[PDB]
């Protein structure tokens, strides 16, 4: 997962930290199933959850770097 | 009587200012002009016509004999006004064209009013008529006749213009009078010879008085402000700075005889300054016991603008070493020739935001960084040393540093080994480099200055934005252009020999040749940009403190200060950082408690121990979200420190979304 | 392709291309068909990163010219 992807600069605003060359800061690979929560109508569909973007916009730091 | 000065007089305001007691004269009968109005209508003159018609015209023009403008709407609107409720209709009409206008519903069927309405003309009612095609001198010329003038446009220069229709229809003396514009229409109207046309703050008075002088100089009757003194007799504005120019000469007074080597000149020192060391038209000695400047010769060196010579007219710069080719050890101070105002406050400087001044290698930082942290006005301290950050510091935090980085660039130069060699191979016994080897060197130089210093640079700058607004030096123009600063860039310069500065100091670490060098490095790594004279930032930064107490002063210290800064809501779990401070008189700070101090947002990081037996502090970062703060959103009447560290008044602390408090008492 | 672990394609490219040696039709869709096998997907990457990877590069003088 995408925990050891991103990071928080200062003046903190968001970036990723790079692994192989000084361009790599497209979007990675990897696991996205455990930010979901399932629509209604059909179980198994998911988006990304409320609860993460409302502390995301609260200002918590995972939860800018989830959404 | 009639004399001209060269700034913007009215008759309300430059009273309160004085204005003439500004240029050196003392002083009723001294009747203020409002030539307020004559130079926007002088820059809205300027944009359809040429320059010289325009000037040409305005210089032939009395201002005793007073008169007035009429403009009215073109000839459509004209005949309807007429048409329209007053029958105001002059005696100069058509007893047609009138007997037509007295009847009521005329519309587009009449053939008898339209045939005679499409050969009437203006100029046969209105004479004398300026139209959009006359000369700007026929205007003047008939100006000058008859008391008022009748227009079709508004492009026009002289007195002021009234309207003859309603909008709906358009698209006092005494003996002795100033103004701002030099007349000739008399034998007798006078012009000041204080300052030259080179220090002239308002750039279209320049470009007149330019003209004037350039054609009209035999002619113009010349007074000084003294014979000007002598033909008289027998809120509180800061930035804005009288300023005159030392007339020295070095003298060479061995044993017993003097002699007189240079004749110098220093073009602004403030006025004030001089006044506060108590300086007089005497010799001075200006070295110590040891050989350094005295504290005061150096300051008067720093707030100036300029230093050069009188017989050839080249930049002088002084020596500061004590080697005799040429030492100045003795100053003769022999007058003050001119004497103006200046706006102290520059144009970049526009939003609050942090200062980057770039000075050379081997400028004076040393006494600088010890006389500024000194200063104190008032109840504040103007700019401390923890507020300023060399440029040394921001190449120090690396795997070996960027000037020990560099000290072995000479593994891969063939010949080149055991650094003194290279100093020797790069300059001559003139100690003037050479023009390839320099360029050689400094192609080995240039990917460890870019690709190595400015990402730590550009880190280096986003730390230092985020704990405070500080002052950061620089050496070079594009160490602060590659690595993407945030603040007011400023190019600036001494006026001595840095050159020689780097052969005094011993306790380099490194080659004392090597240091040269370096800076010649970085004098070619910057830009082609013109430098700016230190002294335009040292007034900046002492001038308005120091005429600020001369009317602050002894109030009560606490209902003439305020401070700004970032504010938290109480309901918290375990505040007000100050962003600037600002003393002011009664009446500025109750004007400053309006301008509400939202759409300003940070995100205030504040978490820290106790750090200094001062009460209890948390050294807190805010990063600015929105538009940094307008400085005429402060005021042009208060002063303001610059630079200031980020504390509030144990726990933990997180992202607040903070806004602004303005407090006072 | 040695970097990457392509050498297996590369290799594969190479010998096919050394079999051409006349210039007409056949020759000319071989380098059509082999054109068209490149991937057309549009790169995403958020704003924050576009401008702090394309605005903060810098030209390098290597000789200017003197004061």
């Amino acid at each position: 997962s995408h925990d050891s992807y991103y990071y928080i600069d200062a003046l903190n605003r968001v970036r990723r930290k790079t692994y192989q060359g000084p361009d790599d800061v497209y979007v990675p690979n990897c696991s996205i199933v455990e930010l979901l929560e399932p629509h209604e109508t059909l179980t198994s569909y998911g988006r990304l959850s409320e609860a993460i973007e409302n502390r995301a916009k609260d200002g918590d730091s995972q939860a800018r770097i989830a959404t | 009587a009639y004399i001209a000065v060269p700034a913007v007089v009215d008759s309300r305001s430059s009273e309160a200012i004085g204005l003439l007691e500004s240029f050196g004269v003392d002083a009723n009968d001294v009747s203020y002009q409002d030539h307020d109005y004559v130079v926007d209508q002088l820059q809205y003159m300027l944009d359809g016509y040429e320059a010289g018609d325009v000037i040409d015209a305005l210089v032939y023009r009395n201002w005793l004999h007073h008169s007035v403008y009429c403009l009215l709407p073109p000839k459509s609107q004209l005949l309807e006004y007429w048409k329209s409720n007053p029958s105001v209709i002059p005696d100069n009409v058509d007893r047609r064209l009138r007997k037509r206008l007295m009847l009521k519903k005329d519309l587009r069927k009449d053939d008898e009013y339209n045939q005679l309405a499409r050969a009437f003309k203006i100029s046969d009612v209105y004479a004398p008529l300026i139209s959009s095609t006359t000369s700007p001198m026929t205007m003047i010329q008939n100006l000058n006749q008859g008391e008022i003038v009748y227009t079709t446009t508004d492009r026009v220069i002289g007195a002021r213009v009234l309207l003859y229709a309603p909008r709906k229809y358009y698209a006092p003396h005494s003996r002795f009078n100033v103004g701002t514009f030099p007349s000739i229409a008399t034998p007798k109207c006078s012009v000041m010879s204080g300052v030259d046309i080179e220090s002239i703050p308002n750039e279209f008075i320049k470009l007149f008085y330019q003209r004037v002088k350039s054609i009209h100089a035999n002619i113009l009757n010349d007074i000084s402000p003294q014979i000007v003194s002598d033909m008289i007799n027998r809120h509180v504005d800061v930035y804005r700075v009288d300023v005159v120019n030392v007339l020295f000469e070095v003298v060479d007074v061995a044993d017993g005889l003097r002699s007189v080597s240079r004749k110098l000149i220093m073009h602004t020192v403030p006025v004030c300054i001089l006044e506060l060391l108590g300086i007089e038209i005497a010799d001075y000695c200006i070295r110590q016991e040891d050989g350094m400047f005295t504290d005061w010769f150096l300051l008067l060196t720093m707030l100036s603008d300029g230093l050069t010579d009188r017989r050839t007219h080249c930049q002088y710069l002084i020596n500061p070493s004590s080697m005799p080719p040429d030492v100045i050890l003795n100053i003769s101070i022999t007058g003050f020739i001119n004497r103006h105002t200046i706006d102290v406050m520059p144009d970049v400087y526009d939003f609050i935001k942090p200062i980057g001044a770039v000075l050379p290698k081997g400028s004076f930082k040393s006494t600088i960084m010890r006389v500024l942290d000194s200063i104190s006005v008032l109840g504040v301290k103007i700019m401390p040393r923890a507020h300023v950050v060399d440029s040394d510091e921001v190449g120090e935090q690396m795997e070996p540093t960027f000037e020990h980085a560099v000290m072995e660039i000479y593994k891969g130069i063939a010949g080149v080994d055991s650094l003194d060699d290279l100093t020797k191979w790069v300059l001559n016994s003139d100690l003037v480099p050479h023009d390839d080897r320099l360029g050689q060197l400094f192609q080995a130089f240039l990917p460890l200055a870019k690709d190595l210093l400015a990402p730590m640079a550009r880190q280096f700058y986003d730390n230092s934005m985020s704990e405070g607004r500080l002052l950061t030096f620089a050496h070079a123009d594009s160490e602060l252009l590659n690595a993407n600063y945030f603040g007011h860039l400023l190019r600036l310069k001494i006026p001595y020999i840095t050159e020689v500065n780097l052969m005094i100091r011993k306790n380099r670490e490194g080659g004392e040749l090597f240091q040269l060098v370096l800076s010649y490095l970085y004098k070619m790594y910057a830009t082609s940009a013109q430098p700016k004279w230190f002294g335009s930032l040292l007034r900046l930064l002492i001038c308005p403190w120091l005429h600020m107490e001369k009317l602050i002063g002894e109030a009560d210290p606490a209902s003439t200060s305020a401070e700004i800064g970032w504010h938290v809501p109480r309901e918290q779990l375990m505040g007000f950082i100050p962003y600037v401070s600002i003393r002011a008189p009664r009446l500025v700070i109750e004007e400053l408690m309006e301008k509400n101090w939202g759409q300003y947002h940070a995100q205030v990081i504040v978490t820290d121990q106790l750090v200094v037996g001062e009460p209890r502090r948390v050294s807190a970062k805010a990063v600015i979200k929105g538009n940094h703060l307008p400085v005429k959103l402060i005021s042009r009447f208060a002063c303001f420190t610059l630079t200031s560290k980020y504390e509030m008044r144990t726990g933990r602390g997180a992202a607040y979304n903070a806004r602004l408090a303005f407090r006072s008492d | 392709g040695e970097k990457y672990g392509l050498s297996s394609v590369v290799s594969e490219l190479r010998r096919r291309t050394k079999t051409y040696s006349k210039h007409d039709f056949t020759s000319v869709r071989y380098i059509r068909d082999a054109m068209a096998c490149t991937s057309g997907i549009f790169l995403v990457r958020t704003p924050t990163e576009t401008v702090l990877q394309e605005y903060t590069q810098s030209p390098e003088i290597k000789v200017p010219i003197p004061q």
